[PDB]
């Protein structure tokens, strides 16, 4: 009884490696990827992204400025 | 004795990779949810970086643009 269901959290267990698997571009389908190799790439990546969204955000906000700078100094010289 | 420290090194990489997905802090998750919660946290940063990449484009055109009305005067 225990028995179907312990096999059936183990399936779904699979499927959930091979969709995080999925996701990775450095183990895309890689079929023979081991669970501690997907855990740790997962990891990396994960962090690799948190710290894109830092840089764009910063790259964002530089650029934002670099903007209002840009129409002070327009509006400064169409009023002079 | 190789099958105790494979499966150590298993139950570390859920720990670190459960405690880098911010929707999973203070979450004593299981093992599906943990990566679950992490392929669904890949997908929503994935898009939220495109969006952002797509903003900084535009806010690029807008500078150029700005600079060359700038320049003209």
């Amino acid at each position: 009884t225990h028995n179907v269901l312990e096999r059936q959290r183990r399936n779904e267990l699979k499927r959930s490696f091979f969709a995080l698997r999925d996701q990775i571009p450095e183990l895309e389908n890689n079929e023979k990827a081991p669970k501690v190799v997907i855990l740790k790439k997962a990891t990396a990546y994960i962090l690799s992204v948190q710290a894109e969204e830092q840089k764009l955000i910063s790259e964002e906000d530089l650029l934002r400025k670099r903007r209002e700078q840009l129409k002070h100094k327009l509006e400064q010289l169409r009023n002079s | 004795a190789l099958e105790r420290k494979r499966r150590d090194h298993i139950k570390d990489s859920f720990h670190s990779l459960r405690d880098s997905v911010p929707s999973l802090q203070g979450e004593k998750a299981s093992r599906a949810q943990i990566l679950d919660k992490a392929t669904e946290y890949i997908q929503y940063m994935r898009r939220k970086n495109h969006t952002h990449q797509q903003d900084i484009d535009d806010l690029k055109r807008q500078n150029a643009l700005l600079e060359q009305q700038v320049r003209a005067l």
